[PDB]
RNA sequence: AUCGAGAGG
């Protein structure tokens, strides 16, 4: 491993869709990308809810649940302090963001309580965080709960930074493709069959980017895995290019975390 | 009684089509897989999260408190 | 619920009378199996 | 008696376990340990030491179907198991 | 459980990172064991599951009406038609190493039902505690802080293995202990223990001298107070005079 | 039916036989029968096939068939269990079940027969007839909490004074 | 039977089973809350004293912490109620009820607990979460699962009492059952059907994936084996790395059917030293097979190493397993066209078959068979024909099953799974029974109001055309319905009346022990054997072995055992023996020959008398044969070169062996005379196995290994011979009552000769111990 | 030729729970049993107004689905109006060994 | 690499898949050496093999390590991964398998046979009269040329 | 009830150093180190680029319990090369090659 | 505290 590997490729691209050749690389670290997209990468979402107010259907805790899960802008979530290491009692604006939520029946009709309603109130400095997600083309940003004309809601949110091992409410990265060897040459899988696995097993899209086995070919047994086909999504609190680049930038960390542990113990050996 | 926020498999957000979804049902009157579609719900792991909810909310709305 | 309100605890195998009148497979496991029978 | 003892020479499976037992007993009881703690603390380990090294003070009385019984010392007693 | 008589309980969980997953970025909700199956024959598990699959693809509801024509000929059919495998074997990559997996599995929705019965409401554990004012024994109930039965099977295997002295203590030790003075000339617990100035006195045997201590599980002595409420008695003695 | 004899050869050739399977049991009469081997008979009845030849062939009898019970479903247990069960039931010279009339009506510790199924019903007889109870049983030392011969209780691990010195 | 024979107990915790492949054998995995809640009265002294201050200050929140202190007073100290946490000094003397630390023992068991194996001791391993952690390989003798279980925990007070449960209960040494004569614990699920997938020939391993394979066996050595090819690729087979669990020396020779060593299916079983040679490992090799891995190794490293061994071998197999993957859907029910429409074919013959028995029996032409009525004649045959159709429906199918089935791969490797079970679901369900007869007719001359009356082809008595795949018809699904139900029904009443016999025998045997007079008695003292178990050895240490004496033709025997040094029909060859050429001619070795050569003649006519079938295998205290192999290996037996053994050395050499046998120890004719007869059967087995051919020409032992195997022998049969305090009493009674709960055959469903109308199962066995004076199946054999 | 009856449909002789089983008919009798004791243990929606009756133990689902594969006993038994469970997706394979 | 146990050419008569998608039973004969036939496991995917082919056969006893005779690293000692293959070794084969032994079976006297086996796939080999060099110590390594 | 705390999945505890080395005894020049709280999102790819380096003689890795956040690493190495550099060499490799991969996609991506 | 009922294993 010494840069002249992983070749980027995109097929297609969009604000929510990343798809990619990565080609190579090795297949460990393919995986650990995509693993590392997957849980450890710090988003900011609602950890904390102070119910002042509630008479409405759902139960306090449910609707805390719900909110928890409400994707917030996490574009500047790398200038918010980490709850775990913020020295500042509680909370305080430079590691979590409030958000209140004030609701009530003004109409006879049933009265939507959506995420677009959410407000911020804490002192974001400046940071591009906080902001609900809103991808509803009407504008009404994830339906949070219905309400009756004579019920109301009176909630205060406190948002932190977290990775999705901590919980599934922090993860960004929704869904990821990956597939290799698109044509079984590697043998790395035995398909199943009644009768004939070439007709029976569909064919993977992928395919077309590879040129197809011929059975005179002998098994090259040499051949390695190599160029990793992906797809990343997002759940929209990240841009879906800064999934990919922060995860990498993640895994640098991690194993500069472990080099520096080594370099550590070195410093401290005679 | 609401739609789960969230795919349970994913995390990708469905709790912003519920509200499209039935009037893709009753307005342009789809098929609810074509429906389904429209919404971008390509994964069946999705496509169940709104094909099989059961809004129940609207019938505990009835009563009056 | 419903397994209650068409409850009929007899005071126990299945009866080929049975067809159509109680069902087959509900009952409960052990002790009173076969004795109490759904409609 | 003390000779034509009819029983095993032997120590059955049955009698070292409370040899061990009663002995690691004693043990935790802060009695006097006759062989070398080499790092030992476990009072049921130091007394399976003494027991590999026959330094357990003890003798079984085996008592026959009648009543009668013959005396057994753990140093006569063959610890194979 | 499922709907078809399939309980279970949940061994472990692994966050979405660590479990297999489809090249669709597919993962399991619920992992269930392939031997689980071939000895209940249960086909309609995995029939309803391949049809599931159909339905969600589909868009609409599947028909799983006991007597109908539908066979999984049909249901499989409408599956190649969405581009899966007919049978519902999906291929799938191991989500530690990211190596694809050498078999294929047998992968779609299905129905479970989240049953009463949670660990959390039956793991129990007591060292003392309350016990029967009647027999001085733990009393009986999870919920009343009681102990568990030791029962006529459980000390029987003692016995076959040999754990003497664990019995004396399970049986004993563990619950129902108590010391009382018998005379010696009648083996009946009359002895008026005066513990304070060390004076006994057996009474109808005037035996101030000859008595001795009983440890005794105290239900034992409820029994042979018993056995004398009926006019009988049980005389006990420490001194086998029966040699043989 | 097929059975191994010992040919010529001295090796064991498998030969067929005709054999009469009866319905009803009568050995009184069915051994004197002529044509037939009064050696071989064999019944299901252990009261008859005792009464007949014996209470060892009655015994022997009672293994067989428990044995038969056992090794039709394809399991297997080991002789020694078995046999021990067979013998326990004969000690007697006749045929003791396992019930309150046979396990129940002996001679042993009043404080463990009462514990099977009739309470004070033995009881009752044990005061009565002032039975002394040995206390050297199983039962008779669990109801009353004290640690019953058997196992590690089956010795006892002291040290007399020719080893105390030996020991010092 | 309420307060006194079983009670409540403190110290003790019950909450919900789960497997966890990650734990040895004889460990348990507890709960922090229940560690916390537990405690035990460590006695403060000089060699703990440090830690137990420690757990005072740690206090009673901690799942390594502490809870009452005791002072020689017998003052309680609450700590829960204490500022003094780092105050309060331990005195020597004083106790300390601690928290549960890791490797107590503790007792742990299963309800209803029908057997020893039901209470077994653990290890503790103190876990998060709320579950009891088990061993996959543990739930065996539990008869456990994992569908909601719960079991027991009873946790030790005194030091005698965890040594006597560390040392007599516990898990490792219950590994072989003294019931069946075999191992109760073995390799099951997972893990036994991934082996069998693992050492299949086809399956090579990579570099990476061999290099953490040998990283997961705790016992590796360090040291990587030679890859199987070298060349193309460096690469492991399944067998390789597998017997890298495998202990060194272990020796196993199965050999199947069609077995040649070098059969092109692999089946059989050789191992070699520890190494796995030749054959695929399956239920067989690693269950709980007294033939088996399993088996072998429990006697041969003893308890503590096959423990090891099943943690070895789970976690390189469920590691392979899980970076392979295994799973089953609908298509390995499915059988193609062909043989779908063989089955159809079939099915529809056997039906053809019974219509035309039917018709002959309306026409009156079928004659009754003899010892029934005509009428059940026809039921008989008819029944017969429909279960034959099935049979041969499924086999149809379970042919045509390709090997990637993995349902069929379930089966082969004997996990989960049976021939009924394919047959089924992919082929007929078959004919449906009721009371052990087809359904009934419950309707006037009709078994439901959708047939006419007086009918009984197949279908409308229960007979089930159609697979699990293919679906029941209302009428076949009602049908089916029946039959469940009387099966539902049976297994709640056989519980109740196995519960009950279960009960009695144990209570009848209750005092049932053998003493240190070796004779087996009850409380009177009575005698009930003179000689526990007519041999006095312990059923744990006994194994299946060949008396080769009793088979074969009396010319083999003589030409396997005559040896005549005055004549050249059954001479020794010279170049066995370093001096062969000067016992030639040697008289008095004939002597000694004349004299072995007498006694095995006389054997085979003792044993002729003694089992007149002429099984030859029978269950012996010692594997003999092993043991030669354990000689032959050792000592690197060259069998090319001549041994230094002497003909008058072999046979007095033996003879010696069995006069230092010993399992009583009079001086008594009475004695000595029972001791003569008490090792018999065994000393036929040493002449029979240690003779001079068999010792020079077989066994071509040297004069080292020879001695070596007798002194071998002595120690291991001292070691068979039971210990005077067992329950032999309790331990057959469980060990007769347990298994009866499988009985669920009652009168039928075991086959024979003669008209097999005769009360079995359960029903039987009440009859048997009850003694019942009208048996429902009387019966008299007459030859 | 005779006949004088006809079932109205066959399923018909199913009851409650028995009725909510897919393809009863492919399963193995004593797992419909089976089944029908565990649909009555489950958790999920009993009746829309349980907000408003105070009750001793109470199980709602917080996201009750309807069966994606459903029974045409259903219409009748209001199960979709009130399901008790949720629709996972499910691998059956052998995986970590838990 | 110092030795050979074993030198011959032979001709494949034939080659049996049985049920195996990757190893195939193979039957040959030796040329010249019409007393010595040989059956051997191999695997084919990675070694492809056909009916008729003439193979060139050696067992050797050398441990094919890197330098000039039997180096324990192979046996006995942990295996060493390659690299070391640009140092003295027995490569100039197209497939190479170690192996054990199990018992010079000793056929009608006149007759052959010798012991045998590859970590499970096996062969037998009729090895002439004399076999003296073909030690029953495991070590082997059959070296075949396509 | 029971359940641990979900910051112990990466957050060091007291008393919990990052890395801890171990020698083997087995063999020669073989260490094994423990890293916690860490799985192998990270750990495979240490065992993959070990098996890079020539100088390498044995590289694998197991987590000995789900419960716990742990990882076991062992690595052997040839006669000088000691195991401890091996491992920080493969850590340099590792993050070089990623930083290429960041580059890389950014770059595409800008296109 | 008894007493019955519903379940679980
Ligand atoms: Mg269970
Ligand atoms: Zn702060
Ligand atoms: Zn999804
Ligand atoms: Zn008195």
């Amino acid at each position: 491993m010494s840069e002249e590997g992983p070749q980027v490729k995109i097929r297609e691209a969009s604000k929510d869709n990343v798809d990619f050749i990565l080609s190579n690389v090795d297949l460990a670290m393919a995986n650990s990308l995509r693993r590392v997209m997957i849980a450890e990468i710090p988003t900011l979402a609602i950890d904390s809810v102070e119910v002042e107010t509630n008479t409405t259907v759902l139960a306090d805790e449910f609707i805390a649940h719900r909110l928890g899960l409400i994707p917030l802008q996490s574009m500047d979530i790398e200038q918010l302090e980490y709850s775990r290491d913020c020295f500042c009692e509680d909370h305080c604006d430079k590691c979590s963001v409030v958000l209140t939520l004030q609701a009530f029946g003004e109409s006879e009709s049933t009265t939507n309580v959506y995420s677009k309603d959410l407000v911020i109130v804490s002192n974001l400095m400046g940071r591009n965080i906080g902001h609900p997600i809103i991808q509803d083309k009407e504008g009404n940003g994830v339906l949070i709960c219905k309400l009756r004309k004579g019920q109301e809601l009176k909630l205060t949110c406190v948002a932190k930074k977290g990775i999705a091992k901590e919980h599934a409410k922090w993860g960004p990265a929704a869904a990821i493709e990956f597939e290799y060897d698109p044509w079984n040459k590697l043998k790395h899988t035995d398909y199943w069959y009644e009768q004939d696995s070439a007709k029976e097993w569909p064919q993977s899209k992928n395919c077309e980017y590879e040129d197809p086995p011929n059975e005179g070919d002998p098994f090259d047994y040499k051949a390695q895995a190599d160029t990793f086909y992906m797809n990343v999504e997002s759940v929209g609190s990240i841009p879906v290019d800064q999934v990919v680049v922060r995860g990498i930038d993640t895994l640098q960390k991690k194993v500069a975390s472990i080099l520096l542990a080594l370099t550590q113990m070195d410093q401290d050996k005679v | 009684m609401i739609v789960p926020v969230r795919c349970f498999s994913c995390g990708k957000v469905v709790g912003d089509k519920w509200e499209s979804y039935l009037n893709l049902l009753q307005e342009d009157e789809l098929d609810e897989g074509t429906a389904l579609s429209r919404l971008g719900l390509k994964r069946y792991c999705c496509r169940r999260m709104i094909l099989t909810h059961v809004d129940l909310i609207e019938k505990f709305l009835r009563y009056n408190p | 619920t419903l397994s209650h309100l068409r409850r009929t605890n007899t005071p126990r195998q299945l009866h080929n009378t049975h067809w159509g009148l109680v069902c087959p497979a509900e009952t409960p496991e052990g002790q009173a199996c076969g004795l109490v029978k759904n409609l | 008696p003390k000779d034509q003892r009819a029983t095993t020479p032997y120590m059955t499976k049955y009698e070292r376990a409370r040899i061990l037992g009663t002995r690691a007993l004693q043990i935790s009881m802060n009695a006097p340990v006759f062989v070398d703690l080499e790092g030992e603390t476990d009072p049921l380990r130091i007394a399976m030491k003494e027991l590999a090294e026959k330094k357990i003070p003890l003798v079984i009385r085996r008592y026959l179907p009648d009543g009668s019984f013959e005396d057994w010392s753990v140093e006569e007693l063959i610890v194979d198991l | 459980a499922s709907r078809h008589g399939q309980k279970g309980t949940i061994g472990i969980t692994y966050r979405r990172e660590d479990m297999p997953f489809t090249a669709e970025g597919i993962v399991p909700d619920l992992i269930i064991n392939p031997h689980a199956i071939p000895s209940r024959m249960t086909v309609a598990h995995l029939i309803e599951c391949l049809l599931s699959k159909v339905a969600a693809l589909s868009g609409n509801e599947g028909d799983a009406s006991p007597f109908t024509d539908i066979t999984v000929e049909g249901i499989s059919k409408l599956l190649r038609e969405h581009g899966y495998q007919s049978r519902g074997f999906e291929v799938m990559y191991n989500g530690h190493t990211g190596k694809k997996l050498m078999a294929q599995i047998f992968f779609g929705p299905t129905y479970y039902q989240r049953l009463r019965h949670m660990v959390d409401d039956k793991i129990h554990a007591r060292a003392r505690g309350p016990m029967q004012v009647l027999t001085r024994q733990p009393v009986e109930g999870r919920s009343r802080d009681g102990g568990l039965r030791f029962g006529e099977m459980e000390r029987d295997c003692m016995i076959a293995h040999g754990a003497a002295s664990f019995l004396k203590e399970r049986l004993m030790e563990a619950s129902d202990a108590f010391r009382v003075h018998i005379c010696g000339i009648c083996g009946l617990m009359t002895v008026i223990a005066k513990l304070n100035h060390n004076q006994f006195e057996c009474k109808g045997c005037d035996n101030k001298i000859d008595i001795y201590q009983i440890h005794i599980p105290y239900a034992a002595k409820l029994l042979f107070q018993e056995l004398m409420a009926m006019n009988i008695t049980p005389r006990l003695y420490t001194d086998r005079s029966r040699d043989f | 039916y097929d059975r191994k004899v010992p040919s010529p050869t001295g090796e064991y050739v498998k030969e067929p036989e005709w054999v009469l399977e009866t319905d009803g049991v009568n050995l009184s009469e069915v051994m004197t029968v002529p044509g037939i081997d009064p050696t071989r008979i064999y019944t299901n009845s252990f009261i008859d096939i005792m009464e007949v030849l014996g209470i060892e062939a009655g015994r022997a009898a009672l293994y067989k068939e428990v044995y038969n019970v056992i090794a039709s479903d394809g399991s297997y247990v080991n002789y020694r269990h078995m046999a021990l069960l067979v013998d326990v039931m004969t000690t007697q010279g006749g045929l003791t079940s396992v019930t309150r009339h046979g396990f129940n009506r002996s001679n042993t510790g009043a404080l463990m027969r009462c514990s099977f199924e009739e309470t004070v019903e033995i009881l009752f007889e044990a005061g009565a007839s002032a039975e002394l109870d040995d206390c050297r049983g199983v039962s008779e030392n669990v109801i009353l909490g004290q640690m019953a011969p058997i196992g590690t209780g089956a010795f006892d691990v002291m040290i007399d004074e020719e080893s105390l010195v030996k020991y010092m | 039977r309420g307060n006194l024979m079983g009670k409540r107990v403190d110290f003790s915790a019950r909450t919900v089973i789960s497997g966890d492949p990650n734990l040895e054998l004889d460990q348990v995995g507890v709960p922090k809350s229940i560690a916390k809640t537990l405690t035990y009265p460590e006695v403060v002294t000089p060699y703990n004293i440090d830690r137990l201050t420690q757990l005072v200050r740690n206090g009673p929140n901690e799942h390594p912490g502490a809870k009452y202190v005791i002072r020689d007073s017998g003052d309680r100290i609450d700590l829960r109620y204490s500022k003094r946490a780092g105050d309060i000094q331990l005195q020597y003397g004083w106790k300390v009820e601690r928290h549960i630390m890791d490797n107590d023992p503790v007792l742990f068991n299963r309800q209803p607990s029908l057997h020893k194996m039901s209470m077994m001791a653990h290890r503790v391993k103190v876990i998060p979460y709320s579950t009891f952690r088990l061993n996959l390989s543990v739930t065996s003798p539990y008869n456990a699962d994992f569908d909601g279980d719960e079991m027991n925990l009873h946790v030790p007070q005194s030091e005698e009492t965890r040594a006597e449960l560390s040392q007599l209960c516990a898990v490792p040494l219950q590994i072989v059952s003294p019931q069946s004569n075999k191992p109760c614990m073995g390799i099951v699920q997972d893990t036994l059907c991934g082996i069998r997938k693992l050492t299949l020939r086809d399956t090579f391993i990579e570099l990476d994936q061999v290099l953490n394979m040998l990283y997961w066996v705790p016992d590796w050595d360090g040291v990587i084996p030679t890859p199987a090819i070298i060349k193309p690729k460096p690469l492991w087979s399944g067998k390789q790395i597998l017997s890298v669990a495998i202990p060194n020396g272990i020796h196993l020779q199965r050999f199947d059917e069609g077995t040649t060593l070098l059969s092109p299916k692999d089946n059989g079983m050789l191992i070699i030293d520890g190494q796995i040679i030749f054959g695929v490992v399956e239920k067989k090799t690693v269950g709980s097979s007294n033939g088996g891995l399993i088996h072998v190794v429990t006697r041969e490293k003893g308890p503590q190493v096959c423990a090891k061994l099943f943690g070895n071998i789970q976690k390189v197999v469920n590691f392979w397993l899980l970076h392979n993957g295994f799973s089953t859907g609908i298509g390995d029910t499915i059988a193609d066209g062909p043989t779908m429409r063989e089955i159809t074919e079939t099915i529809a013959e056997a039906k053809k078959k019974v219509l035309d028995v039917t018709k002959e029996a309306q026409a009156n032409l079928l004659t009754a068979k003899h010892g029934m009525t005509l009428r059940e004649s026809f039921e008989d045959n008819v029944v017969r024909f429909l279960n034959e159709a099935r049979d041969k429906a499924g086999r149809l199918a379970e042919v045509n099953l390709k090997d990637l089935n993995n349902v069929k791969q379930m089966v082969m490797a004997g996990s989960k799974g049976s021939f009924i079970n394919i047959a089924q679901m992919s082929a007929c369900v078959g004919q449906q029974s009721v009371e052990g007869k087809r359904i009934a007719f419950g309707f006037v001359d009709r078994t439901l109001p959708h047939f006419s009356k007086d009918d009984y082809s197949p279908e409308s008595k229960g007979f089930v055309e159609n697979s699990y795949l293919r679906g029941l018809t209302p009428q076949e699904f009602f049908f089916h319905a029946m039959g469940g139900r009387e099966g539902l029904i049976d297994t709640a009443v056989k519980t109740a009346e196995t519960g009950y016999i279960q009960r009695r025998l144990v209570k009848a045997l209750e005092d049932i022990m053998v003493h240190y007079d070796n004779t087996t008695r009850n409380s009177l003292g009575n005698v009930i054997q003179f000689i526990y178990g007519e041999d006095g050895m312990d059923a744990a240490h006994i194994e299946k072995q060949s008396l080769d004496t009793i088979g074969g033709s009396d010319a083999a025997f003589e030409k396997r055992y005559r040896v005549d040094l005055l004549n050249t029909d059954h001479t020794l060859d010279p170049s066995l023996l370093e001096s062969g050429s000067e016992i030639l001619g040697d008289l008095k070795l004939q002597v000694l020959l004349d004299e072995e050569y007498k006694q095995l003649v006389k054997d085979r006519k003792f044993l002729r008398e003694v089992f007149v079938d002429g099984e030859a295998n029978w269950p012996l205290p010692v594997n003999i044969r092993r043991i030669i192999q354990n000689a032959q290996q050792t000592f690197h037996i060259d069998h090319t070169k001549p041994s230094d053994l002497t003909i008058k050395d072999i046979v007095l050499g033996v003879k010696d062996l069995q006069e230092n046998l010993l399992v009583l120890r009079g001086k008594n004719e009475i004695i000595q005379n029972a001791q003569r007869d008490a090792v018999t059967l065994f000393c036929c087995l040493l002449r029979s196995r240690l003779a001079t051919r068999r010792v020079l020409q077989e066994y071509r032992l040297t004069k080292q290994a020879f001695d070596w195997v007798l002194s071998n022998i002595e120690a291991q049969f001292l070691r068979s011979v039971v210990h005077p305090g067992e329950m032999v009493g309790v331990l057959a009674a469980q060990s007769i009552g347990e298994p009866a709960t499988q009985m669920t055959l009652n009168t039928f469903h075991f086959a024979g000769v003669a008209s097999k109308k005769v009360t079995s199962g359960v029903p039987r066995l009440k009859e048997i111990l009850n003694v019942a004076k009208n048996m429902k199946t009387p019966s008299l054999t007459v030859y | 030729t005779t006949f004088t009856h006809c079932e109205i449909h066959p399923s018909m002789i199913l009851g409650v729970a028995a009725s909510i089983i897919p393809f009863p008919d492919h399963n193995q009798s004593p797992r419909n049993t089976y089944q029908s004791a565990m649909g009555k243990q489950a958790m999920g929606v009993f009746l829309t107004n349980y907000n408003v009756r105070m009750d001793t133990m109470a199980n709602i689902l917080y996201y009750p689905q309807k069966p994606l594969g459903t029974t045409r006993a259903m219409e009748y038994l209001k199960f979709r109006e009130l399901p008790a469970g949720q629709n996972a997706i499910v691998a059956i394979a052998c995986y970590s060994g838990y | 690499m110092s030795n050979t146990l074993f030198d011959d050419i032979f001709q494949v008569s034939e080659v049996d898949p049985g049920r195996y998608n990757k190893v195939c039973r193979i039957e040959a004969a030796s040329t010249t050496q019409d007393q010595c036939k040989l059956t051997l496991d191999i695997n084919v995917e990675l070694f492809p093999v056909a009916a008729q082919d003439s193979l060139t056969v050696t067992i050797a006893s050398s441990l094919n390590l890197e330098d000039t005779p039997a180096n324990d690293s192979s046996a006995t000692r942990s295996w060493r991964p390659p690299q070391a293959g640009d140092r003295s070794l027995a490569d100039d084969y197209d497939y190479v398998m170690y192996g054990t032994a199990y018992k010079f079976e000793e056929v009608s006297k006149d007759l052959i046979a010798v012991y045998y086996s590859f970590g499970g796939l096996l062969m037998r080999l009729e090895g002439n009269y004399r076999n003296l060099n073909n030690l029953k110590q495991e070590n082997a390594y059959l070296l075949i040329r396509r | 009830m029971n359940a641990p705390d979900r910051f112990e999945l990466f957050l060091l505890g007291e008393g919990e150093s990052k890395l801890k080395i171990d020698p083997d005894t087995k063999a020669p020049n073989a260490v094994v180190i423990t890293f916690e709280k860490e799985d192998h999102t990270l750990g495979n790819l240490i065992r993959a680029e070990l098996l890079n380096d020539r100088k390498v003689l044995f590289a694998a890795y197991k987590v000995e319990h789900p419960f716990f956040a742990r990882f076991k690493l062992r690595i052997q190495t040839t006669e000088g090369y000691d195991p401890k550099d091996a491992l920080k060499n493969a850590c340099n490799s590792i993050i070089n090659k990623l930083g290429a991969l960041k580059t890389n996609f950014e770059t595409e991506w800008n296109l």
